[PDB]
């Protein structure tokens, strides 16, 4: 198994929250 | 004040405290049961703390409310992490709106499916079009695809 990174995990983030203020 | 709660959620998220963000999001969901942004943040918190089945259960308990504002990326990501690669593929292909996040996961899904020719085309595009802190890692992924072809 070559080295392979789960880069999708770095995209797991809250949506923009400004409007909820 | 629910704006005050959202300020709390944002502060915790920015500092990476998804454990406390989850607690606050759950308080918001006690007030606004169908707030799509709150459900989205809850899913993110759960994924960030490794609770992939719990995150998927949130998505699948709120299907209608989440429809087309939806978390196809997050749902497919959980399916991917739960050894459900065929589900993950179908969720990606069924997404109403394609995104950079979906394309990143799609490349990883194609790699796990040993669809290396399609995977290589995806990673060439991801490498060219991405500007982030993970170029070295993404080029390592691309090299793994090239190696699998040979
Ligand atoms: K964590």
């Amino acid at each position: 198994k070559p080295l392979f990174f789960d880069l999708a995990l770095n995209h797991v983030a809250f949506p923009p929250l400004e409007d909820k203020l | 004040s629910v704006p005050a709660l959202w300020s709390e959620v944002n502060r915790y998220g920015q500092n990476g405290d998804f454990t406390r963000a989850l607690k606050t999001v759950n308080k918001i969901l006690q007030i606004n049961k169908d707030d799509v942004t709150a459900l989205h943040c809850k899913v993110v918190c759960l994924i960030q703390n490794g609770s992939f089945k719990e995150a998927l259960n949130v998505i699948n308990t709120h299907t209608k409310v989440l429809a087309n504002n939806s978390l196809s990326f997050e749902k497919a990501y959980c399916e991917y992490r739960l050894n459900r690669i065929e589900n993950a593929l179908k969720t990606i292909e069924s997404a109403n709106q394609q995104t950079d996040k979906l394309k990143e996961l799609y490349g990883q899904v194609l790699y796990r499916l040993e669809r290396y020719d399609e995977c290589l085309a995806v990673y060439r595009d991801l490498v060219r079009n991405s500007q982030d802190d993970y170029d070295e890692e993404r080029k390592t992924n691309l090299s793994a695809v090239v190696a699998a072809q040979s």
